[PDB]
């Protein structure tokens, strides 16, 4: 119909290209790391407790 | 000449990287201070060599070039 | 975009989808984060959990981790298929 959806801009591919190759040139040290931060997120879970109460889930008025 | 063709592959993949046109893209000039090229683009530019025209550089020898010239000495001397 | 290099496909697929994809999860995301300042309790608590981890997944999960993943097993990813992990160098 007319003019409507066209690109602007050229900055996200290149950024995200440039991402890539850093996973693409060390995927060793970015493994671990990201795996690090994965062991960071598990060594909570173990200790977790409900709640089956949902007095304490509501306002007071 | 192999210098031409090898200038001409290079400017190739540069032109599909950072959308500079092959035209100006000669090796009379350096990449980060004309080109504005960065640290990960060299990384860029290093993978879509080693896949497309089958040629090692290895880690911690692209900050060792900096001028268009030397790559595609480095290339050639091999 | 495997048959152009399988690593360059990395790069090139990110390049492409990469973006899409984080954008979708952002939008989601923040979406999903607004529901914090709710004063029902257990709904703000859904839509942080599903927001915190959409962010979890998007940024650090599947922009970092599963590529690199990808990269490392390298043509062994597409077992039991024939894959090449660089094509037949081209000539000058």
């Amino acid at each position: 119909f007319g003019k409507l959806l066209e690109p602007k801009r050229m900055a996200r591919v290149r950024g995200w290209r440039k991402v890539g190759a850093a996973i693409v040139r060390w995927p060793g040290p970015i493994l671990v790391g990201a795996v690090a931060l994965a062991l960071v997120g598990l060594l909570t879970l173990p200790g977790y407790r409900t709640n089956y109460n949902d007095r304490n889930y509501l306002p007071a008025d | 000449a192999t210098q031409e063709e090898i200038i001409a592959g290079l400017a190739e993949i540069i032109e599909e990287v950072t959308g500079i046109e092959p035209s100006e893209v000669t090796p009379e000039k350096s990449f980060v201070d004309d080109l504005d090229i960065d640290s990960l683009s060299m990384v860029e530019i290093a993978v879509q060599t080693e896949d497309k025209y089958g040629v090692k550089i290895p880690d911690e020898d692209l900050a060792g070039l900096r001028t268009v010239g030397d790559v595609v000495a480095y290339i050639q001397k091999l | 975009e495997i048959h152009a290099g399988i690593n360059t496909g990395i790069i090139r697929a990110m390049g492409g989808s990469g973006s899409v994809v984080t954008a979708a999860g952002l939008v989601f995301a923040f979406t999903m984060m607004s529901f914090a300042v709710s004063e029902l309790t257990v709904m703000a608590q859904v839509g942080t959990t599903i927001g915190m981890g959409l962010l979890f997944d998007t940024l650090i999960v599947r922009s970092f981790m599963t590529p690199s993943i990808a990269a490392l097993l390298g043509k062994w990813f597409w077992w039991p298929q024939v894959v090449r992990q660089r094509p037949i160098p081209q000539p000058w």
